[PDB]
């Protein structure tokens, strides 16, 4: 949802772990991507393991 | 009880019409009315799909022949429509008002089988792959009710749409009961707001979509104690006499002067002259049902083919059907591959439709067949 | 009560091999089986030949549809095979499990009705004499049943058989009580042992002869408390309204602008036009059943013969059936040649059937007709 909980009121729902599951127990497990929403980056070196 | 949404009949004569100014001020599709009145859904027998049996549903408010009756329940259902897009999908059962009694008693047809009536389908669209004939189907310019959109699973209807006998016109009913029953898989009905937010329009839609992109196979037990009802369903029409007695007629008296020559179906499937046969009796079937079959000689003058009286006293596909109450320790839903074990036996299939009545919730499961 | 031997179907896919060694070292057909279970017949109406009803029966154990049902008398009935030669023969009562409820009472179809089932026979075979069509209808290379032999007196299936209607394609059904009706017969089924005491064999054999080689016919009395069902059948189709109103189509305009002519059917079978007539009615029927028939004229142009429209016209043979109480003053079996006295008017035919009852023994009467 993204319910604001530390300024105003509400129940605050968010979602981390994505489980497939069969009939009798798990088949995958996923995990939610971690958003690091930023402005502006000084670094000095770098690694993708995806795409920019 | 559940809560019931009262509709007018959904006219595509009057829906289809692309006039609805959009907010951002193109033309599009006329969307589906509030509810004339929110009654309360009572006395109920209320099916998934409408496989086997037609609901029936006694109501508050007095419903009339026509109507469309959307039942709502607190729960969603999430469904695959792309690889990795699942998209948030209310619970909802919606139905056809086809007769009210005098206790305001409403036999409730199920949208998808109300809307495909009294359509024919021609040999020349079959012969195309299933996804062709879901798309002739589901039309609003030929349908009796309105139609919106559809969601299908592309893997299931993938395949190749199963051969028509004799090349004839069949029904819109025949056709998806002949398709329903390969791919196996069920259409349900449901009634939700277009997924933009800028159209305010609230739509209808047919579902062929699942939980699980590409479905996988579930291995269940069933026990006696959940009121199992056993009863065999024939999904391909073959003949049941399996020993035939065949006549020629004579080319020099144009008459069947001459004797009869009997054939006898063996438990392998092969088809045999009853005068050819040397075995112990083992390989043969355990009662003889028997019928007597005339045929005209070709212009060729030659007797007719083994293979062609072969067809005639082949074998139906014989299928378990059961009836069951839901099992909480392992829920089965509707459009699930599974594989049953009942009394020692295993059977395997599908979960064709689900009743939700007052008392108990129960799932019809139809055994699929192709086992060697 | 009586008592009952139980056997599995009579496969004629398994019985009708000839690999069984017999004592002296040739080889004979698979002989029966001994009764899987011996149980007592309770609560029963048991048909000696199955005429018109089909019987039924609760039997001690829990038998299956398929099952073959031997019902033992403690006497003996003696059939006549040769002028001089008499066999001695059990009293069986031999009939096919058709269903069972779940009181366990099972409907019983008698054995020779339930074997020449599905059986079709053609104008071909009907132009023979009465044994040719029963020695094709009784072979177990066709036959739903399995069939060792056949017991027949020659002199009753030494004549003609009877001309088949439109000369069409008639099931074994229709033709056995078209003949059976001629012939004034009807066929018992029988399980024995073997005649040669060699043989170790069970065999069922179906028996089409009687008491007395050269059938004498007997005149007695049926009284009214006897309780007498009286009621009408028909052997022959004949068309059933009296009167005829015939039209004939116009050359010149290819249309029936021409006015109909009348055809009426006197007492005495005469058919002539209604405007030629002359009488006073006493000659014509009591009640005028009319019909409308419509004519193409010929190749020739000239209107169709009187004979042709006679035939359409024509009565059916009113044949009286009645189904009363053995009385023991003068007992009547089944298969007798009998004339009976019934409230002041005589009725001739044959005793078709006979009802075992834990109560009753009845007899049904069906009158041959043939009487001016």
């Amino acid at each position: 949802n993204g319910v604001d909980i530390n300024n105003g009121s509400g129940v605050l729902k968010v979602c981390f772990d994505i489980v497939t599951t069969s009939g009798t127990g798990v088949t995958s497990t996923k995990p939610i991507v971690q958003t690091s929403t930023l402005d502006s980056i000084s670094v000095n070196d770098m690694t993708v393991s995806g795409s920019i | 009880m559940l809560e019931a949404n009262v509709y007018d009949n959904f006219n595509p004569n009057y829906y289809n019409i692309s006039d609805f100014s959009m907010p951002n001020g193109k033309k599009e599709k006329r969307g589906l009315p509030i509810p004339k009145a929110r009654c309360q859904v009572i006395n109920y027998e209320l099916w998934e799909t409408g496989y086997l049996y037609t609901s029936s549903a006694t109501l508050t408010v007095s419903v009339e022949v026509g109507d469309i009756v959307q039942i709502l329940f607190p729960e969603v259902v999430p469904i695959e429509e792309a690889l990795g897009k699942k998209k948030k999908l209310n619970l909802d059962m919606v139905y056809l008002v086809t007769d009210v009694d005098e206790s305001n008693k409403a036999t409730l047809k199920n949208y998808f089988w109300a809307m495909i009536e009294s359509l024919d389908v021609p040999n020349a669209i079959t012969k195309t792959t299933n996804f062709a004939i879901i798309d002739y189907l589901i039309d609003p310019n030929k349908n009796n009710l309105m139609s919106y959109g559809y969601f299908f699973n592309s893997s299931i209807f993938a395949g190749k749409a199963t051969i028509n006998r004799k090349a004839e016109t069949s029904s819109a009913h025949d056709v998806a009961k002949r398709i329903f029953s390969k791919v196996q898989f069920q259409p349900t009905t449901t009634i939700q707001h277009a997924p933009s937010e800028t159209d305010p329009r609230n739509l209808l839609f047919i579902n062929f979509a699942s939980r699980n992109w590409n479905r996988k196979r579930i291995t269940t037990r069933v026990d006696i104690k959940q009121s199992v009802t056993m009863d065999t369903e024939t999904i391909v029409d073959r003949s049941a006499y399996n020993f035939a007695v065949v006549f020629v007629k004579n080319k020099a008296t144009d008459d069947y002067t001459d004797p009869p020559k009997m054939y006898i179906a063996k438990n392998n499937g092969d088809v045999i002259d009853y005068s050819t046969y040397h075995g112990d009796g083992t390989d043969l079937p355990d009662v003889r049902t028997a019928k007597t079959l005339f045929y005209d000689r070709d212009d060729h003058g030659n007797p007719p083919e083994l293979s062609t009286i072969k067809v005639e006293i082949s074998p139906s596909t014989i299928v378990t059907r059961l009836i069951f109450n839901q099992n909480e320790l392992l829920p089965l839903y509707v459009n699930d591959l599974v594989d049953i074990w009942y009394e020692g036996k295993l059977y395997s299939g599908y979960i064709a439709d689900r009743v939700k009545t007052e008392f108990n919730d129960r799932l019809i499961f139809v055994e699929s067949g192709d086992k060697p």
